[PDB]
Order: structure tokens, then C-alpha cells, then sequence
RNA sequence: UUAAUUGCGAUAACGAACGAGACCUUAACCUACUAAAUAGUGGUGCUAGCAUUUGCUGGUUAUCCACUUCUUAGAGGGACUAUCGGUUUCAAGCCGAUGGAAGUUUGAGGCAAUAACAGGUCUGUGAUGCCCUUAGACGUUCUGGGCCGCACGCGCGCUACACUGACGGAGCCAGCGAGUCUAACCUUGGCCGAGAGGUCUUGGUAAUCUUGUGAAACUCCGUCGUGCUGGGGAUAGAGCAUUGUAAUUAUUGCUCUUCAACGAGGAAUUCCUAGUAAGCGCAAGUCAUCAGCUUGCGUUGAUUACGUCCCUGCCCUUUGUACACAC
């Protein structure tokens, strides 16, 4: 299929969504994912 | 005992130093002389339009013997200022760098810095004994 | 050896590492003497710890200072403490007690931070405010 | 043959466990070296909404990786190569074994 | 009412007919600064400091303590 | 608010029906002490405990 | 080759990958946890679960 | 320059001289608000007066070419001297009458 | 320390190009009072007649406002880098011009009248008198109309 | 300007619908041993100096 | 009495639990221990200068030697309100004085009880029940517009309304964080150009290289002058570049010119008790490019309170209720 992207073309990688990403930090999926998942980013949690 | 910069008030040791370029020596001629802003942040051209060149000899070889290897990207964000970006707040903007380029190389055929490697210029012994001299005289120019 | 004792000040980011050793009586920071730190008011500031007593107890003294970080007045507020520091180094180290204690009681009895370092840091700031201890406007209706 | 042992662990209470038992370890025979360095600890900021949808306060949090890293350095001929490679390895252990 | 100002009018350059009375109205002045100038002697900030630079090269005033954008002075006790 | 709480409380007069004999109105030593008796987790809640067992015994004397 | 900071994260979301992938189709043979293991030259994973010769 | 006397006396003077001595209140009443005046305290008299000195040589000084050098200067000899014409000296009898009226 | 006479050479009212001039003040900022230059260009063309700075508008002789403005018509032909004017690689003649007092409104309606016969998007709202700089204007700019 | 001088012992306590006046317990230098009653604005404790305008009034209260 | 059913004490109650407290982190001190060229300090060597007469300023990883005070957290210690005098059945509890890092639970946060909203979300989910559509499909996708459009009214925000200033030259000091592998990020140094920007290389997967992020607000030298003016750049015109398949309703950056309202904003309203507000800047989120926003950090850093329920609200006790979807 005839296709240009290649200027920001990422999803989800969890949940393939082109809303709002974090990026830039090795985890390029969304928000509400992010948040439930727990344990594994930040999970520390001290402050 | 031994007089350097660092024994001397700043001020007037860059004052009494750029006297001696205007008085002794010629550092040189810019070509673009008082049409630039010597930055992008500035709008005006100094209002010392015959100088504010061996006087910016005499900051830079000051600095450039205060300081031990640095460059003339660095030279631009040392004198760069707040720029009035119109509505937008205060930003830092970089000197120009073609200024800095220009006093760096009218300065090294003088001889009061050589070039470097690993990046940036290093004082010479030539350029470093006037340099320090300047500083032995000027503390007893008062009296 | 060389008789040297080396102390150390504080500020909100600005740190005065001090060298004290027994020579010819010098004064300098980051190679600049005293009369050169560019306060250009707060110089009788900084001159404060070493003026109250004279200079008898810097005849044969030399102190170098260090300093980086902080602001301009609390770059200016870090030598004072450092060479108050240091000067109770030295009254620790090579002088006798009769002459230390009426040092640091005159120290202790004028200015509380010539030996007391503040612990008064920045409190770090909050959510949905500018600052620490700001709030945003609410504009209700 | 200037071997080198990093250390990379979140949990600060296992690779102390770790980076104790190395210089247990290399303190057998002498195999001369120097002590455990204390690098500056590198924290992670990921900072998130907590609610999905716009409707709320603006309440905000901050995640944080505290992953403290150690190494240290060992200096002997070509036994040693052989006598520290022994792994103590634990879950969320890592070790980078670098020689020269 | 904000009416129309006086549109004040310090000297910018000096003059023969004006530069004399310097020297005789001055005098019996007790506190002598840059400011008491401008709004009296009806002359610049600029204008006033190298008039009482040249005024005091004459061995009659003195800086004192003078800085940036501010002098005293004091006239022949 | 600097008001003692029944959790210093239950373990002071705990600590006093059994263990009077052993502590004085020192206070560093009544922390060194704390950690002869019966083990408790928290080092802060070990400086009330001290602090708290030490003003009972002002009060008896 | 890639950053310690980048390999470390990288791991991370390897290891939700993983748990949440062995939650989807053993979810009925009793998952408790699964913990990775980092080792040179080999890999270790362990599932924590309760009907072990069911799904050996 | 100017009275030679020591200046850290004469604006200590000029605090003196300048502190308010009573002031109104403020009284509920209901549906309109009534002033009742009683004593001011020596340390809100010294805050009160600094601050008078300070916010009276502000417009003083301000969309003039007089600087704020001299301003604060000519302010404090006038309120320590006493010439009625200064803004300190001026609050400070607006006051003492407006707590006369509701004494 | 410089003192100057100033006898009865001094006026008032200036007149240059055709414009008002005011005097009494210092002359590189009284040719910013006459349109078409602004502070930048006002120095370069003081300072390149070899005319002193701080001198005032009203002492001023005829020889120096000449050589003065003798520069505005033709400044390429005295050695300027040519990047201050106002009028570079203009459509007509592809030179690099500098609109005197009296020719900046003549070279905008000029402007303007070619828009307006283009009918481009930039030019159908410059006559309507709307923002054609994408600006937004559906709450700003309300109180000019 | 005639003025007296006023002693102050004792503290009553705030008072004021806004709280920002205090009920203070004031004696006087000359004629000492001498009770009367008066209000203040700043804050106020025992062994201070107070001045007073006039000396002879009495408010219990104040809103 | 306490911020706290937080404690004393009384008491048909006893025994209790959750929350708070407790707990954890961060910012604080350690010249006490392990310490450390991916941080340094001093000295010994090489080398440069100033007065040379005794010193000072420097540079140098294969020139080494000693140390961790300044830089980094590990085990840890360290203030619990500890003493006096006042107040209290003189019990809880409160106030003023001395070492200092700390006497508003050391400050600030995290977690944060039962029950409820028929508060928001089916536009996060390959989690969704029901209804609708399911093939010129409401499925996916391609081209071009739109979410930016103004007769207008409102809410967070930035420049302001000039002399504690504007402009140009000197001194010019921080912290948080980020950064490329089968990809192309941060970019140092040299050279060219007023500027943006362009070329050749160097160092780094990171306390090491960007970066001492040499930032700004700041002070020193000058010009200006009380003038809708040198404040202010809305408003437009032309030219120089970057991002990208494409940028026109200028993406954005740079240069010149045009130089309007705005001259301290009337009802009313917002935040605030110390490094706090406010002034100022930096890193990150959105990003191929674009901060006037937000999240974190840093610089300078006030006056005014140590009180009250009068307005706006909260908790407990008593009383009244023709309310109970509950003023």
C-alpha cells in the first residue's frame, strides 16, 4: 500500500495506540498501560 | 614579589591592557568595524565605536590565560545574553561566532596564544610574560 | 613536614574548601587575595571574621581558599566560614588554649554562622504550584 | 591482564551482598586491589498522570529507578582470570567482566 | 486635570553666558551632590559630573565617596 | 503536636514493671539498654521509648 | 553495546512481556510469579506455579 | 554631608519621631462598620514607621528624574526634624486624628 | 572635560528629506524621528559621515546633515555589506534599495496593489484589513474595528 | 503633645473579632500601683513600656 | 490538652480493630569506619612566567607518592521536645534562656479508615453486556480540506505600562536530567559566514564526552532622558536558512523596515506565615521542527501574622424540625 510516514509513525507497544506517548525512555507504550502494570517502572515508589 | 592578573582588580588590569594595545602594538583590523552587534541577542553596536576591539583582545587573552582549553564555540555562550525575543521571556543567546573566530586569529600571529591539541589554544611563553608583566606595572600606576 | 591543616565551608550550592599552613602570612582565594572576591559591598562581610581580633593571629599564616557553586552572595558567604574554620584549625593545631578560647568566644558571642553552618535548604517544590508553597489559581464562578 | 568487575543492581541490599563476597573472594591468596567505589546513584524520573482522562485534579507522580552501580578493579597474571570468573550471580544481579 | 508639563529643561550643552554664573551661584552651598543639580541648576546628570570634575580640578570641592549614578560633595569650609 | 501516644506508652510501663532495675535516669544508656530487652524494630521509636521511660522516672523520685 | 540505562529497561519490559504472557494461557494452572535470572552464556526463568507435572 | 551629626542617630530619631502612637480598629456592627481607636504597641509603632519612611519616598522618587538615593535621604531628616510636609509626618497626624474623631 | 561654545548656529526646527525634524537633541537619535530608519541604521550612517556622536541636532551645520543624508540615496556605493536595508532583491529591479522618508508608504501601496490584483490569500484579507499572518483573531484583536 | 508613660505586667488575652487586638493589663510609672485597662495592637508580653495618649478610659471589649 | 477519640482523667462498661499515629524516602551533620585517576586534595618530577630576594599562578596520566575534609552512599551514630523557672487534679500538656544540623509531629512528600457520588472514561485496553452496521459496510486504507476559521462574551498564561529604568560594553557564579547498533541522538575542537547556519574531524552506551551545561535575574563602566520617547513589538512588507514526500491559512529560526493600543486596570476575585511569596533562568513531557503550558531543579530573595470564626467552609456536644430522593 502506498505509504510515506516515517515522521513519528509509533503506537503502543503494548496496545498498538497513537495517543499520547512517554518515549524516549525504552518503554514507548502509553499512559494508562503504564500505569497498570506496577512493579517493574519506578515501582521503588519512596517518594 | 611577583605581581599577576589574578593580584589585580580585573577591571582596571583589561582597561590598562587595552591602553596598551591602543597606545603600543597593532592587533588588528576586523573589516566589519562598528556595523556588528558582536552577538545576536544585542541590537546596538558598541557605543565605544573606535574600540571595543583591543579591549575585547585583552578580555579574551586575560580569559584565555584564567581559563586553560576552551574554544570559540565556547567563547560565544561565555559573553552570550538575554535576548527581549519580543513577547517571549528572556532567553540565552550565544555571541556571534564570526567575532570571536576573528579576535582569536588577529591574536595569533601577536603571539599571546598558540593553538592546542585536544581542542582549544594554550598560552604561550611569548604571550604570557607581557601578559603577566602588564599586571606588575599596572598595580603601581595609581601613585 | 610542613605544618598544614585544611577545613571546609557550606552555602545553598557553593562549597569553600581551606588551606591553612604556617609560612608568611597569605591570603588568597582561587588566587585572588582577600581584597578581590568582587563583592564590591559585602568585602568588610567577609573581612568580619579576620578583623574583630586584629592581625597579630595572621602574622605568619597562609590560608588559601577554594570555592565553587552557589550564588554570588552565598559564593561571598562561604570564604568566611572557611577561614573562621580555618582559623579554629589552627588554633587547634600548632597555638596554645589561652589564645583559642578568647578567639572563638569573640567569634561565637558577635555572628552566629562564622562557625554555624545554616541548615536552612530550599524545600523542594509541589504539584499544581509554581513554587513550594504556591498554588495555582482557581477562578471558579 | 587488568581485570575489571562491574556491578549494576537495583535492590542496594544484594549487590552489596555481591560486591562484599568479590573482595571476600579476592582477598584469598593477596591479590592486591582497592576497595568498593561509591558512585553517585543514578535516579530515574518518569513522571505520569494519575488520572487517564482529563476530568480531575491536575495530581501528578513521580516513578523512580534507583539503580546503584559498583566496580571494582583487580590487577594479577592469568590465574586470577580463572579463579574470579566463579559467578556470584542472584536475580537482579548484573556483571560486565572487562579485561585490559 | 493632567495638564500639559513644564517640559523641563536641563542643559545638554554649555554655553559662555550660562557657564559663568557656576562659579558665583554655587558657593554657600553646604551639601553639594550630582541630583541638587539637575533640578536646581536647571543642567544633565552627565553635564553635572564633568562640570564638577572641571569645577573641582580648580582645588575646591572633592569626590569624597562618589559611584555609579551618585557623588556628594561639599563646597570650600 | 508533641503529645506521647499509647504506643511508647504500652511498652514504658511494660518496660518498668519488669525491668525497673536495670535502667537510670541516664538517658543514652537507656537507649543502649533497650536494645538487653525485649527487641523492638524501629531506631526512632527507640529515642521516644528512652525519652518517655526517663520522665516516669523523674516522677517517681 | 547498547546503554546500561537502555539494557536495563530493556529487560524490564521484557520481563512484563513475559508475565503478562504466561497469565493469559496459564491462567488456569495456578500462575503465583515468574522470575528471570541474568547469567552469561545461558538465560534463567523460573514460573512459580502449583500444578507442575500438569504442565510438565 | 548635611548635619554632620551621625546619620544611623538621626533616622533613629526620625523612627522616634515619626511612630504612630494610636490607631483605629475595626468593628462589625451590622449592616454598617464603626471605628474604635486604643494604643499601638512600641514594635507595631517601629515596623509601622519604617515602612512609612519607606512607601513615602517610593512615589517620591518615582516618574521623577530625582533618584531614590536622596529620597529616602530628604525623607528621614524631615521626619526627624518635624516639617509637616513629608507623606510620614502626614499618615501620621491622619491617623492620630482619625483616632481622636472615634475616640 | 570638554568644553564647546555654542553661539547662535544653534536652531530649533530642522527640516531634512522633506520631514519634520526636531532638535535639542542628540543627532543620531534625531534621525530615528525621521521615518524609514530605525536605531540600527541610524548609527551606521552617523558614524560612516565621520560626524561626531554626541553633539546635538540643533548645532549642526549645513555640510555635515548633507553628507549625512547624501548617504540614503546611494549607500551600496559606499562600501556597505549590504544587509541593513530595507529593500533587498526587490521584484522590480532585483537591486538592494533603501526607501527614503517619503518613498516607504509609496513602495507598500505598491505592494499592497499588486496583492490586491493577485488576489492571493495574502492579499484578499489585506484589503478586507484581517490578519493574513495566520495570527489568530477569534478572541484577540476584538477592540480595533 | 501630652503624653503618659505606661507600664504593662500582666496579659489578658486576644480579643477583637479579627483577632488582631489584644487585651493587655497596663499599669502606670508616676502614681504607681495603679490598675487600668487597655487595648493594643501588636503583639505584646510582660515588661514592656508603652505611651499613652490620654489615660483616663475604659473599653471591656471590642469587635 | 494535642494538628489528631492525640493523651490524662472520669465513667454499664470491658476487651478490641482500622485510620491518624506508626512506617519509608528526600533535604539536612559527621574533619568517627571501608573507601575511590569515570571526583578530587597536597607533595615529589618535567615545564612556563612575574620580582628575582624568600614566593605566587599554572599545565602534565603512565611522572609517581599519601589522604577522603571538600564530590559519592554502605554499614551507622545523631534531638527524644533533653535543663531551669513559671502553669496544670500541680497528671497530660504549653512558654522564655544556653552546643548546634535541626524544638511550627526537623521540614516536605508517599501510603492514606467505612460508606457514597446513580462525578468522568464504552475516544486506552485483543475486558466489556445490550442496540446498530457488517461489503457502493459505521471495517481498514489513499487524495484534499477541517479541528487555527469571527459580529462577539468569558479562564488559566507572557510582554508590559520605563528611571530600584532602557540600551551597549566588563565581572559573570548553580542544580535536576537526557543522550546512537544495526541506528543514526547529544554534540566538543578547527575552518567559513554579522547572524541563523554550513564543512572536516575528535570523545562518549556515559560521575568519565556533550557540560564547570561559564544560564538568566545579577553588579562595574558609559549614552539616554519624564518625552505614548531609546518603554512596548501588536501590526504588516521584503530578504536569508532549518525540519520534512509535501509546509500557502507566514511550522520554526535569522536580517531590515512600518512602530498601534497599553500611561499602574472599576465592581469583584486568586495564592501566601519562610528560603516562603515574588523576580529570574535551566532540564524534561508533547517533538522530524515549533513553549507564551506543565512537570522537576537552581539564583536573588521582603514587610506583614504566632490570632479569630465576622464572611466563606469543617469536627464534636445540646435543642428544634411538618426534611429525608435529605434547605
Amino acid at each position: 500500500h502506498p505509504r510515506r510516514y516515517g515522521k513519528g509513525s509509533r503506537q503502543c507497544r503494548v496496545c498498538s495506540s497513537h495517543t499520547g506517548l512517554i518515549r524516549k525512555y525504552g518503554l514507548n507504550i502509553c499512559r494508562q498501560c503504564f500505569r497498570e502494570k506496577a512493579n517493574d517502572i519506578g515501582f521503588n515508589k519512596f517518594r | 614579589p611577583g605581581v599577576s592578573v589574578r593580584d589585580v582588580a580585573a577591571q582596571d588590569f583589561i582597561n590598562a591592557y587595552a591602553s596598551f594595545l591602543q597606545r603600543q602594538g597593532k592587533l588588528e583590523v576586523p573589516g566589519y568595524v562598528d556595523i556588528v552587534k558582536t552577538s545576536s541577542g544585542n541590537e546596538m553596536p558598541p557605543q565605544d565605536a573606535e574600540g571595543w576591539f583591543y579591549k575585547r583582545a585583552a578580555s579574551v587573552a586575560r580569559h584565555i590565560y584564567m581559563r586553560k582549553q576552551v574554544g570559540v564555540g565556547k567563547l560565544n555562550k561565555l559573553y552570550g545574553g538575554a535576548k527581549s525575543r519580543g513577547v517571549r521571556p528572556y532567553k540565552h543567546i550565544d555571541a556571534s561566532g564570526s567575532i570571536n573566530r576573528k579576535v582569536l586569529q588577529a591574536l595569533e600571529k601577536i603571539g599571546i596564544v598558540e593553538i592546542s591539541p585536544k581542542g582549544g589554544r594554550r598560552i604561550s611563553e611569548n604571550g604570557q610574560r607581557d601578559l603577566d608583566r602588564i599586571a606588575a606595572q599596572t598595580l603601581e600606576e595609581d601613585e | 613536614a610542613v605544618p598544614s591543616v585544611q577545613t571546609f565551608g557550606k552555602k545553598k550550592s557553593a562549597t569553600a574548601v581551606a588551606h591553612v599552613k604556617a609560612g608568611k602570612g597569605l591570603i588568597k582565594v582561587n588566587g585572588s587575595p582577600i581584597t578581590l572576591v568582587e563583592p564590591e559591598i559585602l568585602r568588610f562581610k567577609v573581612y568580619e571574621p579576620l578583623l574583630l581580633v586584629g592581625l597579630d593571629k595572621f602574622s605568619n599564616i597562609d590560608i588559601r581558599v577554594r570555592v565553587t557553586g552557589g550564588g554570588h552572595v552565598s559564593q561571598v558567604y562561604a570564604i568566611r566560614q572557611a577561614i573562621a574554620k580555618g582559623l579554629v584549625a589552627y588554633h587547634q593545631k600548632y597555638v596554645d588554649e589561652q589564645s583559642k578560647n578568647e578567639l572563638k568566644k569573640a567569634f561565637t558571642s558577635y555572628d552566629r554562622t562564622l562557625l554555624i553552618a545554616d541548615s536552612r535548604r530550599p524545600e523542594p517544590k509541589k504539584f499544581g504550584g509554581k513554587g513550594a508553597r504556591s498554588r495555582f489559581q482557581k477562578s471558579y464562578r | 591482564i587488568k581485570i575489571r568487575i562491574t556491578l549494576t543492581s537495583t535492590k542496594v541490599k544484594q549487590l552489596e551482598n555481591v560486591s562484599s563476597n568479590i573482595v571476600k573472594n579476592a582477598e584469598q591468596h593477596n591479590l592486591v586491589k582497592k576497595g568498593p567505589v561509591r558512585l553517585p546513584t543514578k535516579v530515574l524520573k518518569i513522571s505520569t498522570r494519575k488520572t487517564p482522562n482529563g476530568e480531575g485534579s491536575k495530581t501528578w507522580e513521580t516513578y523512580e529507578m534507583r539503580i546503584h552501580k559498583r566496580y571494582i578493579d583487580l590487577e594479577a597474571p592469568v590465574q586470577i582470570v580463572k579463579r574470579i570468573t566463579q559467578i556470584t550471580i542472584e536475580p537482579g544481579v548484573d556483571v560486565e567482566v572487562v579485561v585490559a | 486635570k493632567k495638564s500639559m508639563k513644564d517640559r523641563a529643561q536641563h542643559a545638554v550643552i554649555l554655553d559662555q553666558e550660562k557657564y559663568d554664573r557656576i562659579l558665583k551661584e554655587v558657593p554657600t552651598y553646604r551639601y553639594v551632590s550630582v541630583s541638587v543639580l539637575v533640578d536646581r541648576l536647571k543642567i544633565g546628570g552627565s553635564l553635572a559630573r564633568i562640570a564638577l570634575r572641571h569645577l573641582e580640578k580648580e582645588g575646591i570641592i572633592k569626590p569624597i565617596s562618589k559611584h555609579s549614578k551618585q557623588a556628594i560633595y561639599t563646597r570650600a569650609t | 503536636g508533641r503529645v506521647r501516644t499509647k504506643t511508647v506508652k504500652r511498652a514504658s510501663k511494660a518496660l518498668i514493671e519488669r525491668y525497673y532495675p536495670k535502667l537510670t535516669l541516664d538517658f543514652q544508656t537507656n537507649k543502649r539498654l533497650c536494645d538487653e530487652i525485649a527487641t523492638i524494630q524501629s531506631k526512632r521509636l527507640r529515642n521516644k521509648i528512652a525519652g518517655y521511660t526517663t520522665h516516669l522516672m523523674k516522677r517517681i523520685q | 553495546l547498547i546503554s546500561k540505562k537502555r539494557k536495563l529497561v530493556a529487560d524490564g519490559v521484557f520481563y512484563a512481556e513475559l508475565n503478562e504472557f504466561f497469565t493469559r494461557e496459564l491462567a488456569e494452572e495456578g500462575y503465583s510469579g515468574v522470575e528471570v535470572r541474568v547469567t552469561p552464556t545461558k538465560t534463567e526463568v523460573i514460573i512459580r506455579a502449583t500444578r507442575t507435572q500438569d504442565v510438565l | 554631608v548635611l548635619t554632620d551629626q551621625n546619620p544611623i542617630q538621626v533616622v533613629v530619631d526620625a523612627i522616634t519621631n515619626t511612630g504612630p502612637r494610636e490607631d483605629t480598629t475595626r468593628v462589625g456592627g451590622g449592616g454598617a462598620a464603626r471605628r474604635q481607636a486604643v494604643d499601638v504597641s512600641p514594635l507595631r509603632r517601629v515596623n509601622q514607621a519604617i515602612a512609612l519612611l519607606t512607601i513615602g519616598a517610593r512615589e517620591a522618587a518615582f516618574r521623577n528624574i530625582k533618584t531614590i538615593a536622596e529620597t529616602l535621604a530628604e525623607e528621614l531628616i524631615n521626619a526627624a526634624k518635624g516639617s509637616s510636609t513629608s507623606y510620614a509626618i502626614k499618615k501620621k497626624d491622619e491617623l492620630e486624628r482619625v483616632a481622636k474623631s472615634n475616640r | 572635560s570638554l568644553v564647546v561654545q555654542e553661539q547662535g548656529s544653534f536652531q530649533h526646527i530642522l527640516r531634512l528629506l522633506n520631514t519634520n525634524v526636531d532638535g535639542n537633541i542628540k543627532i543620531v537619535y534625531a534621525l530615528t524621528t525621521i521615518k524609514g530608519v530605525g536605531r540600527r541604521y541610524s548609527n551606521l550612517v552617523c558614524k560612516k559621515a565621520d560626524v561626531d556622536l554626541h553633539k546635538r541636532a540643533g548645532e549642526l551645520t549645513q555640510e555635515e546633515l548633507e553628507r549625512i543624508v547624501q548617504i540614503m540615496q546611494n549607500p551600496t556605493h559606499y562600501k556597505i555589506p549590504a544587509w541593513f536595508l530595507n529593500r533587498q532583491n526587490d521584484i522590480t529591479d532585483g537591486k538592494d534599495y533603501h526607501t527614503l522618508a517619503n518613498n516607504v508608504e509609496s513602495k507598500l501601496r505598491d505592494d499592497l496593489e499588486r496583492l490586491k490584483k493577485i488576489r492571493a490569500h495574502r492579499g484578499i484579507r489585506h484589503f478586507w484589513g484581517l490578519r493574513v499572518r495566520g495570527q489568530h483573531t477569534k478572541t484577540t484583536g476584538r477592540r480595533r474595528a | 503633645t501630652p503624653v503618659t508613660l505606661a507600664k504593662v505586667i500582666k496579659v489578658l488575652g486576644r480579643t477583637g473579632s479579627r483577632g488582631g487586638v489584644t487585651q493587655v493589663r497596663v499599669e502606670f510609672l508616676e502614681d504607681t500601683s495603679r490598675t487600668i485597662v487597655r487595648n493594643v495592637k501588636g503583639p505584646v508580653r510582660e515588661n514592656d513600656i508603652l505611651v499613652l495618649m490620654e489615660s483616663e478610659r475604659e473599653a471591656r471589649r471590642l469587635r
